[PDB]
């Protein structure tokens, strides 16, 4: 099992990477495990053949990121000496960006959509900052279909509501829907899935935040 | 204030440090490092700001003090091929931490003694400049007279007889001894000469003229079209002074400097600095000084200092008649010196 | 530089050489989805300043943009009239929201407008007045930044300022490397003499690096800096810089500070500075007029014979010679 | 075993930025503890990839020896999906087994 | 002005991490109803 410390990193940091080791009985042994570290193209930068003996099953190790890199999703793959053809992996991003100052929860009513209701879908969204307080602006939420992989946006969908004490309220009307996929039959939607997009902007201009939920 | 780094790194230097009675942190700067460049961690000084977290050949970092305080030592650091950075560890000091009389001596006999036993074969030669300023005194001139007798028996105590060059300066430059005379190897006749120079001319042009000094020193060291000299790629040069650091008269004379590297071709190659065949000490007199000019001068060589500040001139008396005092272990072992015969076992 | 490769050994293997660097092309990417027009204009008078602000942007593409927002900010003492916001949130395809509307006069130096659409073929103007609530004697220009919701990195920003050009600073550039020249334009309006008790001893400080008595030849306006050039005449304290008598050097003022020294040509003047001042490369060099130099009007040899100038010419002749024969002290 | 990490000073109010705490650590004895401590605006960007314990116990159960969750087509049937292998002297066997993966 | 701390007497919030606390911490406490405890005093960073 291989932890990470966070799950996005910057260009200039460093990434702190821990290796725990066990046996089938989930309990401590000593090892040696061969380490790597794969590019977004799937090509190893960093290996290492480390022994877990006389350190209570705990492999600290570290990987500095160069200015100048390849962004993506990097891989850290790990394997034992002696079992080579079962490989275990843990990914992480590397992205330049900043930290926001709040989060975004978009959460429908229900955990699902039914054809046949005339209300259509309720979708609340919840915005307040990381210290727990709620936050006063204005959000931005657009619905969509997506049908395997080949994602088709619905531009009727476009509203434009307050968010007061850190709440707010958008439906997506069955007409509007029905519309969008230019169908006569409404059973043919069986099997796609929706996915809702909020962007909330604060009054004061400084920070945004998008947030989507899928599926 | 105690130090303790994350796992998988280990911590060198000083991993408890206290603050001392001279506003400086005791021991050597806490660094917790990984092992993963050629070069080594640098490390944050206490008071710095360190731009660069690569660690790689050819890589460098710069380093800035916080408000109020004056930067000592190299503000750029750059990796060198061996694993050994630039210049020299920074330290930021303020208007008032000046440096005890222990901490002078120990630290200048230490950069001195290398360029002493590399020279061990009559291939070395010294510059003595002193600032005649009328921001001294002339109460301040006679006590430093006393204080250049001891270094000359302190250096002929290794059984070395280098050249020396005294040169006294206000507004305008005064050569007494040049090292382009039969009797400068002579020790004991430099000392003679030290005894019958007289301040009162000097005392009459009040000035702090550094740049036209520095450009008499350069004239003692080039040649005349004299077409490679045999001491050209063998001949340690040292440079001493005191000033106060506040000239103004004749110029910035750091571009005098500049000049001394390039006719010594320190710099001028990749494959080799050459940076042990000049050093620059600096001694601050008064509390008057500006310690930005008088580290701008001084060299910056790799775990060591040369810029020095002390107040009421008779602790810098103090520090001379310590020296001779210590004994320097002088350690032949170890001594390659780049002699151009360059069979085996050389 | 170029290297050499030396493989032995039995295999096979790839050798891939890639250089990454800074190239310099077009500078344009900003304004790339947008086009930014702000002016501050002053407003008429009926029967405490009021100004008109006017704001116009075009969406670049082959359709109309969709919902964007503004991010206005104020100028310092600056706050939007309220009557004329209530104008904009009722028009048609805007929002104002309620929050802002009901702020008074308190704190109103941001403000976010909201445009449910901005076209792209025609521009969308809008301006409304500002009235100037607290008279501040330095006013920091304000921005207006123009994004649609779902990209904020493809956005651009212009500034206002009724003074300095669309709200941009003074900064001094030769070279791509600039410095900032938002500071003082000489050291001190001074005038109060005193001769050499308050003339050599801020001479004989020890970051005074050059002083010399110069005529100035020709005054050349030109774009970014401007030149003034000014022939040697003496070398009163001479500095870093070797120069003889007849010799010309460039000197460099921005564009703010051309109105404060008031300099004509044919005339002598008297010039002191740093040695952080210097900002040229080869035998070619450039003087710096910043906040730390010193520039004083020498009048010629007829014009000495005034009264006015009678107490003024005996301090200039005599502080010459106190610095070529005897120099600085200390 | 157990591991519950919790505020050792009692609650008091929201901490100040600088202030000292008192974390408890409680777990079993013996046991090396490794921490990390990681700011809340992080997984608004990126909440996949958490270490949890319920994502342990899912590679634990999908590395098991049976396959089907009960009984077989004969005897020896149910040995082989429930991941045993059975010998007798009376010649009754299971089936052999070269796969190390479930059938599918 | 006269009145307000003086913004030289201000120190600023400087250390703003996204991760921290990487450490290693060995139950040796005597243990009671099978449970150790670790008393543990850390620092808290600047960031809100
Ligand atoms: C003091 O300064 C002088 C002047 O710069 C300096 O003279 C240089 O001496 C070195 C030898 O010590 C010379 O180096 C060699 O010169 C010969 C010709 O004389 C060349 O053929 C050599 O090239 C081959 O040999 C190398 C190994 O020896 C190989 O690595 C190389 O690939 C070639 O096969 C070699 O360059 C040098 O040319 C002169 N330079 C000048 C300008 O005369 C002297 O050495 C200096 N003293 C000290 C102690 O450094
Ligand atoms: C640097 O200085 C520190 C103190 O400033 C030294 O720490 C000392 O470390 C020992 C461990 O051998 C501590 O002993 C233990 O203390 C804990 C306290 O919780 C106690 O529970 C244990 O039973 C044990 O006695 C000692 O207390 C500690 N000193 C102080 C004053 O706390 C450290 O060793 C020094 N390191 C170096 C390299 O000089
Ligand atoms: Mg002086």
């Amino acid at each position: 099992f291989i932890q990470t410390d966070k799950t996005i990193y910057t260009p200039g940091s460093t990434v702190l990477y821990r290796i725990f080791t066990v046996n089938h009985k989930l309990l401590p042994v000593g090892r040696t495990v061969m380490v790597n570290i794969e590019n977004p193209e799937g090509i190893p930068v960093k290996q290492d053949s480390l022994s877990s003996q006389n350190q209570l099953g705990v492999l600290p190790l570290s990987w500095d990121i160069p200015e100048l890199v390849n962004m993506g999703q990097w891989k850290i793959r790990a394997y034992y000496e002696n079992s080579p053809q079962q490989v275990f992996s843990t990914e992480f991003e590397v992205k330049e960006y900043v930290l926001p100052s709040f989060e975004v929860i978009v959460e429908p009513t229900e955990k699902f959509y039914y054809i046949y209701n005339e209300k259509g879908l309720e979708v609340t969204i919840t915005a307040r900052f990381l210290y727990g307080k709620k936050v006063e602006g204005t959000a931005f939420v657009i619905f969509g279909i997506q049908d395997g992989e080949q994602r088709i946006s619905l531009p009727e969908s476009l509203k434009r509501i307050p968010i007061e004490d850190g709440s707010g309220e958008v439906v997506l009307s069955r007409k509007v829907l029905l519309d969008g996929v230019q169908n006569p039959r409404a059973e043919d939607l069986v099997g796609k899935s929706l996915y809702v997009s909020a962007t909330v902007i604060l009054h004061s201009g400084s920070d945004m935040v998008q947030a989507e939920r899928s599926g | 204030i105690s130090f303790h780094c994350y796992d998988g790194y280990t911590l060198r230097g000083s991993a408890n440090r206290t603050c001392q009675v001279n506003g400086r942190w005791s021991g050597q700067t806490a660094i917790c490092d990984n092992g993963a460049g050629y070069c080594s961690n640098p490390g944050i000084p206490i008071g710095t700001r360190k731009v660069g977290s690569q660690y790689r050949l050819e890589d460098s970092v710069t380093y800035h003090c916080s408000r109020g305080l004056t930067l000592r030592g190299s503000q750029r650091r750059t990796c060198q091929e061996g694993g050994s950075w630039s210049g020299t560890e920074p330290s930021c000091q303020d208007s008032f931490m000046y440096d005890t009389p222990q901490e002078v001596a120990e630290a200048f006999l230490s950069s001195l003694t290398e360029t002493i036993e590399g020279v061990d074969a009559g291939s070395m030669n010294i510059y003595l400049v002193l600032d005649g300023s009328g921001s001294i005194g002339a109460s301040n001139f006679t006590g430093a007279k006393k204080c250049l007798v001891n270094l000359i028996e302190k250096v002929a105590s290794y059984g070395v007889k280098p050249r020396y060059g005294l040169v006294t300066y206000a507004t305008y430059p005064k050569i007494w001894v040049k090292v382009s005379e039969a009797d400068s190897s002579n020790a004991d006749w430099v000392t003679k000469q030290l005894n019958e120079i007289n301040y009162e001319d000097h005392k009459l042009k009040s000035g702090t003229n550094t740049k036209k000094a520095l450009q008499a020193v350069y004239s003692m060291m080039s040649w005349p079209d004299d077409v490679p000299p045999e001491g050209w790629n063998r001949t340690r040069h040292v440079i001493i002074l005191m000033t106060d650091g506040l000239h103004n008269m004749g110029g910035d004379p750091i571009t005098v400097i500049d000049e001394i590297r390039d006719l010594l071709y320190i710099g001028k190659d990749r494959k080799n600095p050459r940076e042990d065949y000049l050093d620059v000490y600096v001694f601050g007199v008064g509390p008057l000084v500006n310690q930005v000019n008088i580290n701008a001068l001084a060299s910056k060589k790799d775990n060591e200092q040369h810029v020095f500040k002390v107040k009421d001139m008779e602790n810098l008396e103090d520090v001379f008649y310590q020296m001779i005092d210590e004994s320097q272990s002088l350690s032949l072992c170890g001594m390659v010196w780049e002699h151009r015969k360059g069979t085996d076992y050389h | 530089e170029g290297f050499t490769v030396t493989a032995e050994g039995k295999g096979q293997g790839t050798l891939s050489v890639v250089t990454m660097y800074h190239a310099k092309a077009k500078d344009q990417l900003t304004c790339n989805k947008f086009d930014l027009k702000v002016t501050i204009k002053p407003a008429p008078e009926t029967e405490k300043n009021t100004m008109i602000l006017e704001i116009c942007t075009r969406y670049r593409g082959d359709q109309d943009a969709t919902m964007s927002i503004l991010d206005i900010s104020m100028m310092t003492g600056f706050a939007p009239d309220t009557d004329d916001l209530k104008q904009l949130a009722n028009g048609v395809d805007r929002y104002i929201s309620k929050y802002e509307l009901d702020k008074a006069f308190s704190d109103r130096n941001t403000l976010i407008i909201y445009l449910d659409k901005v076209s792209h073929s025609e521009d969308d103007c809008l301006a409304f007045k500002v009235h100037q609530y607290f008279n501040v004697e330095l006013i920091q220009p304000g921005a207006v930044k123009v994004y649609a919701y779902y990209n904020l990195e493809e956005s651009c920003t212009r500034f206002y300022h009724p003074e300095k050009e669309d709200g941009k600073l003074n900064k001094l550039c030769r070279d791509e490397l600039c410095r900032c020249a938002e500071e003082n334009c000489f050291i001190q309006k001074s005038d109060d003499k005193v001769t050499l008790e308050e003339r050599l001893d801020k001479a004989c400080e020890p970051g005074v690096d050059y002083v010399y008595k110069t005529r100035l030849v020709k005054v050349q306006l030109s774009n970014d800096f401007d030149e003034y050039i000014m022939a040697i005449e003496q070398t009163i304290k001479s500095g870093s810089d070797e120069v003889q008598v007849g010799q010309q050097r460039t000197f460099i003022s921005p564009i703010k500070c051309r109105e404060a020294l008031k300099l004509e040509e044919k005339k002598h003047y008297l010039m002191w500075g740093l040695s952080s001042d210097f900002w040229g490369e080869k035998p070619n060099l450039s003087y710096i007029i910043g906040k730390d130099t010193w520039v004083e009007h020498w009048p010629e040899e007829d014009e000495c014979q005034d009264e006015e100038n009678q107490k003024q010419c005996q301090d200039l002749g005599a502080f010459t010679e106190s610095m070529v024969v005897f120099g600085c002290p200390n | 075993g157990s591991l519950v990490v919790k505020s050792g000073q009692s609650e008091d109010r929201q901490p100040v930025p600088g202030q000292q705490m008192t974390l408890k650590i409680e777990g079993d004895h013996g046991a090396r503890v490794v921490l990390v401590a990681v700011d809340k605006g992080v997984f608004v960007l990126n909440k996949k990839n958490k270490l949890t314990q319920s994502k342990i116990w899912d590679v634990v159960e999908k590395a098991d020896i049976g396959c089907t969750p009960g009984s077989g087509k004969d005897y020896a049937g149910v040995f082989s999906d429930a991941g045993l292998t059975f010998t007798s002297s009376s010649g009754q066997q299971t089936a052999q087994r070269a796969e190390l993966q479930c059938p599918q | 002005d006269e009145d307000i701390i003086a913004e030289e007497n201000i120190v600023s919030r400087s250390e703003f991490p996204e991760s921290w606390l990487w450490n290693v911490e060995d139950l040796k406490e005597p243990p009671k109803n099978g449970i150790s405890t670790k008393l543990m005093n850390i620092f808290l960073k600047d960031s809100i």
